[PDB]
């Protein structure tokens, strides 16, 4: 039922801009949070940033503390990532996720596609 | 201001007593009732001008004769059946009180699984309304997995108060357990735990009700006010038992505890830090309360004023909704209810500890305190045979009515009473004295207006207004028939009409056998008051 569908990536230069768009659908959206991830070429699979339920509280990885701006349109089902001031350590295929604690003790990650950002 | 580690523990034993389901549980469901907005000036002003001042008295009143809430009626014989009074709201509480406690151990003992059954629509309770928060077009009257289970598998609500149907024997289970911890503790009878825990444990779920969408229409209808709905003394009525009974008023204990307090102890300074973080508590589950009810308002479909309308139950449909929107969702249930429960079992243990003590002051000495354990049993028997009607499938249709009429403006006549007693046939003038010899100073001139004047003034006209204007009690759009709302006036007056019966009774037994002198003689004070050996100015 649930599915997560990353798009904006691609080659950019450095000091560049991309905005990442997730699409996600097959449930009630508004009722979580969304989570954004990397995974660079040769290194494991990185946390990016958090967006609360109605995007009150934001949360970034020390490495992305503004740099990049992470936003939702819970009416489009979306959440975004707006990176700015993009350098080479940025390149990495980036996820879009979602856990559903399903009201239990451990959670099921649901992961997106995948979208490739590569900085020049 | 520093107190090397020794008064801090004053201030945080203080705390655990503001703290309690009269505000966890009670505040939340009547503030919604009447709507927020239209709630928060009239709950304001009937505690600063009402409620801190009968407080402060009932503390005082105790403290200084060091007699329980019967032989404190020593001022004036003739109105101990203010004392009757309390006691009738005391045993009005304990028996519906401990079902609140009931329910809080079912949801404690239903959050020991590996999912939590309230967070779906594919259980077997479930209708085909359910929206599910986690889980085509389907319903034009959606409804929360949360007030299904409730209403639909916790309590299998008939349709009707004289439907009593079965009883509930896994709640019943739950009323065994609680009467018998109050019990054994009552034979029993480490600060920071109980003083803390509710705060760390609201402000989790605070900051989980804060960051869901439509939060803010939650809390924007909790504070914007409602200067529409201010002539309603309904309004005036529930907000004044609230703030009599969130703080103790007319249930008793407070003198009878009052009793054991040192002489030359500070009730003012007590009666102002009690009170006050009382106050910001309430205000404060409300909030979390509020916050949540924002999210099921979008989630749902419809105006936060009609998401949950209930009385009883929205802490059981409202909290349980936000715990499964919190990561690890069992282990916070079970300290969520853990949490409840320890603020529950903590009053019936004062209210109870209260009860028996007043009934053993009343009776011949020796052969009662032998009874002492069977007497303390008697009432738990008693209490869980009561009860018993409150586990049926009707269940919250009677604990609305206890709840809103035999514990409500009770609570703030019988008060009343006392405080035109103290202040009009006693004296004023002898009052304020009797206060001045054990905290040094004369009350703040604030008490003295109110108690004098405007406390009986508002009190007076919410009582004749609320005559006027009375409407049919309804519980979430069943309206209660005729039957129901004559047992809500006698369990109202139950306790009310203990005062003139007394006054009777005085007035055969006293001395005089003339029209006038011999309630002279029954309203001057009894030989022996005032305080124990040492403490005279006048003896
Ligand atoms: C907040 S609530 O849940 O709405 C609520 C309502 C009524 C409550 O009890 C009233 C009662 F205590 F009277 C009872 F339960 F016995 F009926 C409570 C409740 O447990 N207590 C309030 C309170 C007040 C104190 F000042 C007090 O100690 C003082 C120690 C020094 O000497 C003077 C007293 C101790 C207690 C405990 C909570």
């Amino acid at each position: 039922q649930v599915q997560l569908v990353e798009s904006g990536g691609g080659l950019v230069q450095a000091g560049g801009s991309l905005r990442l768009s997730c699409a996600a659908s097959g449930f009630p959206v508004y009722a979580y949070e969304m989570y954004w991830y990397r995974q660079a070429p040769g290194k494991e699979r990185e946390w990016v940033a958090a967006i609360s339920s109605s995007g009150t509280w934001a949360g970034y990885a020390d490495s992305v503390k503004g740099r990049f701006t992470i936003s939702r349109d819970n009416a489009k089902n979306t959440v975004y990532l707006q990176m700015n001031s993009l350098k080479p350590e940025d390149t990495a295929v980036y996820y879009c996720n979602v856990k559903d604690w399903g009201a239990s003790w451990a959670y099921y990650d649901y992961w997106g596609q995948g979208t490739q950002v590569t900085v020049s | 201001r520093g107190n090397w580690g020794n008064q801090i523990e004053f201030v945080l034993t203080s705390v655990g007593y503001a703290v309690g389901l009269g505000n966890v549980w009670r505040f939340p469901y009547l503030c919604y009732r009447n709507g927020g907005g239209a709630f928060m000036f009239p709950y304001f002003i009937m505690l600063i001008f009402c409620g801190i001042p009968a407080f402060f008295m009932e503390l005082s009143f105790g403290q200084f004769a060091s007699q329980g809430c019967l032989g404190v009626w020593r001022i004036s014989p003739m109105f101990k059946g203010v004392g009757y009074g309390m006691m009738v709201v005391s045993t009005y509480i304990g028996i519906y009180y401990n079902v609140v406690i009931c329910i809080a151990f079912y949801y404690f003992f239903s959050s020991m699984t590996h999912v939590l059954p309230w967070a779906y629509c594919n259980n077997p309770w479930n209708t085909h309304d359910c929206a599910g928060v986690l889980d085509l077009t389907h319903s034009l009257q959606r409804t929360s997995p949360s007030e299904e289970y409730w209403r639909l598998y916790v309590l299998k609500l008939s349709d009707d108060i004289g439907n009593f149907g079965e009883v509930r024997l896994p709640l019943l289970g739950c009323l065994g357990v609680a009467w018998l911890v109050v019990f054994l503790c009552l034979i029993r009878g480490v600060v920071y735990f109980t003083a803390t825990f509710p705060y760390v444990v609201l402000t989790i779920l605070f900051v989980r009700g804060v960051t869901l969408e439509g939060a803010f229409d939650g809390i924007m209808y909790y504070l914007t006010p409602q200067w529409d709905k201010i002539l309603e003394a309904k309004v005036w009525g529930d907000a004044a038992s609230q703030a009599f009974y969130s703080l103790g008023c007319a249930w008793g204990g407070l003198i009878t505890m009052a009793s054991y307090n040192k002489f030359h102890n500070n009730c003012y300074r007590d009666s102002v830090i009690i009170s006050i973080t009382n106050c910001a508590t309430s205000v404060y589950a409300g909030f979390v309360i509020f916050s949540i009810l924002g999210f099921m308002a979008n989630h749902l479909g419809v105006d936060v004023s009609r998401v949950a309308d209930h009385g009883p139950g929205l802490a059981f449909v409202a909290y349980p909704e936000a715990l499964t929107l919190l990561p690890i969702s069992p282990l916070w249930s079970l300290l969520f209810f853990f949490m409840l429960i320890l603020l529950g079992l903590g009053t019936q243990f004062c209210l109870l500890e209260t009860l028996v003590t007043a009934i053993v002051d009343e009776v011949g000495n020796e052969w009662i305190l032998q009874k002492k354990t069977y007497v303390t049993l008697g009432v738990a028997v008693a209490g869980f045979l009561l009860g018993i009607p409150l586990t049926s499938q009707a269940g919250i249709y009677w604990l609305l009515l206890m709840d809103n009429y035999a514990a409500s403006f009770s609570l703030v006549v019988i008060s009343c009473i006392m405080c035109v007693a103290i202040m009009y046939i006693y004296g004023h003038r002898n009052y304020f004295q009797d206060i001045q010899m054990m905290l040094g100073f004369p009350p703040p001139l604030f008490f003295q207006i109110c108690w004098r004047f405007v406390s009986p003034a508002i009190i007076f006209f919410i009582l004749v207004f609320t005559v006027i204007q009375y409407q049919p009690i309804t519980y979430n759009h069943y309206q209660y028939p005729g039957w129901a709302v004559a047992i809500g006036f006698l369990m109202a007056l139950s306790s009310v009409l203990c005062i003139p019966l007394y006054a009777m009774f005085r007035l055969a037994r006293t001395d005089g056998d003339t029209l006038l002198q011999r309630l002279k003689n029954a309203t001057k004070p009894s030989r022996d008051w005032g305080p124990a050996l040492l403490e005279h100015r006048t003896g």
